[PDB]
């Protein structure tokens, strides 16, 4: 008793280690994403416009999406001279077992998407979903990055749904197309000109051009296999929001949302961002604005100029 | 309330059917309202107005039973109203779900006062033998009182060989429950199943805690003055068993840190010594006697604050601190053999 | 599943639910997992001994009953 | 009024094991005994107490004439008005005058 | 905390303590704790011994009142 | 009844802490020699009194 007692009182002391590392992420995480509903405010705060391309800004390119799981910074050394399974005491054996379970993941953190990863993302569901990500998703781009650094097109028909575009500087140019035939006389003429997609990195992304772009898909027409059975262009990023069948043939870069708003997708590293496993399973819980939290926040955006 | 009460004065006095059959009809209909007010309360305003009254319907419908068998009231009126109220208090318990504390101290002394007044029917038991048996009965629930609340409350503990099997350290963790509020629809997700029950089973646990230690108290209070008495000759040696007991609940306190758990430890031993002393003043009166009472009914409390001022500021040495824990055992060690000595036992079993 | 129902169980995996239970015990009155001392055994073990000494007083008694009954009159 | 509402977004916090879990959780949800709780109970039952005792000391006037219910009354409340008297000079802070009210 | 109260102590405290006290005893009486020999247990167990001896005898005067028993006048 | 005071245990629940910061000497005074001296701290001084 007095051996069991003591090493259940010494398996407690590196929980408290454990849990002060897991303090410092939660406020790291949170300083660099907060969530859309608090970025109205910090318009006026010097963290607005703050992010950098050049190689050392990891975090460049990347976009919050929601809340879920995520593996802690702890690394984990597996005990020597383990004794064999016939061999192992009872109270000790769950206690050290379960221990591993709960403590190899940290619980509602801040999930995050990278646009140099894929060509697409392809969003499957009711309607609501999909564009309220997309909302989020972009106001999330407006506060963190200038427009000397990104610009965004739309092609829709459900120009109702865009209006609140129209504040918002990223828009602008040197912006919403109703179908690909429009589309393709405008703007492609000027993307097609060079390249295919090419995933990033950090240290890579020094070299690339600095202005990325983020296309709006919300047509349907049939026209666009063009661009997306070349492989897209590098600089260009997609977002399917009718669910197609030429985007949405791809699982790893499917985002498929269950009536609980839930997001399950295929597992990606948090480092390396590269696909883990072939079986899609539960991702984040979505966050989403409306259209006039929307409009509300490109108008306090709209006030500012270089 | 007041309304059973009259209609008991009158039973009490009186061999007729009115009591029980006009107290029935009375208990039915607030029975009847608080049901409808109970479907129809969803606030927290609400719910504490539904729970007033089904706490209120209980006892209408306890004394009528009560008062249902014929002739004299005795033993049997006791056996049936006490019985129908634990029944009635653990089943509005169980699908209630709150109020926990004021309906377990009800299940317990209805319990335990049915099984005492079952004896004195089957059985010709004096009252002497029937309640140094319920103080014995008490002192042992309180060793039990930690134990029998974890399990009410929900706590499981597991214990298998790990499947049979070796470990798998990188299992796929559990699946994170969200969450929702009526005005906040926008639901947020908190955390593993399995864990936030245990955040829920502990504020459980510490209600059932309370309950029973308040219901103990009330018993052994109950018993302690009724077995003591001025008359009955060797008048010292039911008084000496009081002292003991009393020194046993004060010290056990220490091992309870919660605010009101503790007082009512603490309160329970001075308590039984200050009632003990009543009695024995009112009856057997004296100018010695009442002289007698009157100064221990004043020093003792007295006593007690003096102590809880300096003890917090004051340093001992571990031979101190050592010997007070050794007269906790030293006072349980006794109950036993002095309460059979009460009950003349061994004088039973020396003459067979 | 697992550790459900009435399957075989062994003398170690009964010490193994004691540890817990007397842990968890404390855990609801004193707030603290420590155990410095173990005070629940203690008081435990205290009413088993009164107990016993009730038992031991009583057997003397019978041992009594047979050197000298009530039914040696005249 | 216009004012400035701070986010609620914080991590969550998992204890697996059920006896350390059940202690921790437990006490940061109540309150535990105090030296400061302990006097104001200690002075709230001598004040039960002495009130028992006069009402016996009365009981016994009220069926006999002997001077012993006034004299022996009267050392009381002198005690104690004696106490309470030096404990409300010697008050620092409104808790202490609890006690001595 | 700082040892304010009365909580529980374990019995590798209580001779540490105990032992404290010897030495300081020594102290004030001999000026000197070199401690060669410990005289001061010595003559304590001495009384000790002392009291022992007097009880047994008032143990056997007792049960011998009870193997004969007799009177005195009054 | 002169007060000497044994050393309080720690109770087992803290690692000792082999240099915490010293504790601070205490100065004393003369009317004639106005000129105050200082000589150690507070716990140390007593005993001498003590004894």
């Amino acid at each position: 008793d007095a051996m069991r007692a003591q090493f259940m009182l010494m398996l407690d002391m590196l929980r408290e280690t454990a849990q002060e590392s897991a303090d410092s992420m939660d406020a790291n995480y949170r300083w660099f994403h907060p969530a859309p509903n608090t970025l109205a405010a910090a318009v006026g705060s010097p963290r607005m416009w703050e992010r950098k391309p050049d190689g050392k800004d990891l975090n460049f390119g990347v976009v919050r999406v929601g809340v879920g799981m995520t593996r802690p910074e702890v690394t984990w050394g597996e005990p020597q001279n383990m004794p064999t399974d016939i061999e192992l005491e009872p109270v000790t054996g769950k206690a050290l077992q379960e221990f591993g379970r709960y403590q190899s993941v940290v619980y509602n953190l801040p999930k995050m998407v990278s646009l140099l990863v894929e060509p697409w993302y392809a969003l499957v569901g009711e309607r609501e979903q999909v564009l309220g990500l997309m909302r989020a998703i972009i106001c999330q781009l407006a506060f963190s990055h200038g427009p000397d650094h990104v610009q965004m097109i739309v092609v829709s028909s459900d120009l109702d749904q865009w209006d609140w575009v129209k504040w918002l500087p990223h828009f602008g140019d040197s912006m919403v197309y109703t179908s690909v035939r429009e589309f393709a006389a405008e703007q492609a003429e000027l993307f097609a000109g060079r390249g295919s997609f090419t995933p990033r990195h950090a240290s890579s992304s020094a070299q690339t051009p600095t202005p990325h772009t983020v296309i709006i898909a919300d047509v349907d027409d049939p026209q666009w296999e063009y661009v997306i059975s070349a492989e897209g262009v590098d600089g260009v990023t997609f977002f399917d929001l009718t669910g197609s069948s030429m985007w949405t043939d791809i699982p790893e870069r499917k985002l498929q949302f269950d009536k609980t708003g839930v997001i399950e997708a295929l597992p990606r590293d948090r480092d390396t961002w590269m696909v883990i496993d072939d079986k899609a399973w539960f991702f984040a819980l979505t966050d989403q604005v409306s259209i006039a939290e929307a409009e509300e926040f490109a108008q306090k955006l709209a006030q500012w100029r270089l | 309330v007041l309304a059973t009460g009259v209609l008991g004065w009158w039973r009490w006095h009186h061999n007729t059917w009115l009591t029980t059959i006009y107290t029935a009809v009375i208990g039915v209909l607030v029975l009847a309202v608080a049901m409808l007010l109970l479907m129809r309360a969803k606030t927290d305003a609400d719910r504490r107005v539904a729970d007033i009254m089904l706490m209120s319907a209980i006892m209408p419908v306890t004394v009528a039973a009560a008062a249902a068998p014929p002739g004299p009231v005795g033993s049997p009126q006791a056996v049936l109203g006490f019985g129908v109220l634990t029944v009635a208090a653990a089943l509005a318990l169980r699908f209630t779900g709150r109020r926990l504390g004021i309906y377990t101290t009800i299940v317990i002394i209805g319990a335990l006062t049915m099984l005492a007044a079952l004896a004195r029917m089957v059985a010709a038991t004096s009252a002497v033998t029937l309640l140094s048996s319920l103080l014995l009965i008490c002192v042992v629930a309180y060793h039990a009182a930690p134990a029998l609340s974890r399990r009410l409350a929900g706590i499981r503990l597991p214990v298998f060989p790990s499947a049979t099997s070796r470990w798998v350290f990188e299992a796929r963790p559990d699946l994170p429950t969200t969450v929702v509020v009526s005005g906040g629809s926008a639901p947020v997700l908190e955390g593993p199943s399995s864990v936030r029950d245990v955040l829920l089973q502990a504020e459980r646990a510490r209600s059932f805690l309370s309950g029973l230690l308040t219901g103990l108290g009330v018993m052994v209070v109950v018993c302690m003055t009724s077995l003591c008495d001025p008359h009955t000759g060797q008048r010292w040696l039911p008084l000496i068993l009081a002292g003991f007991t009393s020194g046993f609940l004060l010290l056990r306190g220490r091992s309870y840190v919660d605010r009101w758990q503790s007082i009512t430890l603490a309160g329970t031993a001075v308590i039984i010594a200050a009632a003990v002393c009543v009695r024995y003043a009112l009856e057997l009166s004296s100018p010695l006697a009442v002289s007698i009472v009157a100064a221990i009914l004043v020093l003792l409390p007295a006593a007690g604050m003096a102590a809880a001022a300096h003890v917090p500021h004051t340093i001992y040495s571990p031979l101190f601190r050592k010997f007070v824990e050794w007269i906790e055992y030293l006072c349980l060690m006794p109950i036993f053999p002095l309460a059979l000595w009460l009950m003349n036992v061994y004088a039973a079993i020396r003459y067979r | 599943g697992s550790g459900y129902g009435l399957g075989l169980s062994t003398r170690t995996q009964v010490t193994g639910y004691q540890f817990l239970a007397r842990r968890t015990a404390m855990a609801l009155t004193r707030w603290r997992v420590r155990m410095e001392i173990e005070p629940g055994r203690r008081q435990t073990l205290a009413v088993v001994a009164s107990v016993s000494a009730a038992l031991v007083i009583c057997l003397g008694a019978l041992l009594w009953s047979f050197i000298s009954p009530s039914g040696q009159l005249n | 009024w216009i004012r400035f509402i701070a986010d609620t977004e914080r991590r969550s916090q998992v204890i697996e094991h059920i006896s350390t879990a059940v202690a921790s959780d437990l006490s940061k949800r109540f309150a535990r005994i105090d030296p400061i709780v302990a006097v104001q109970v200690g002075a709230s039952m001598v004040a039960t107490g002495v009130v028992l005792a006069t009402g016996v000391l009365g009981w016994w006037r009220w069926h006999h004439n002997t001077w012993l219910t006034t004299i022996y009354t009267a050392v009381i409340g002198v005690l104690v008005l004696a106490v309470a008297m030096l404990l409300l000079m010697r008050a620092k802070t409104d808790a202490d005058r609890r006690v001595a009210d």
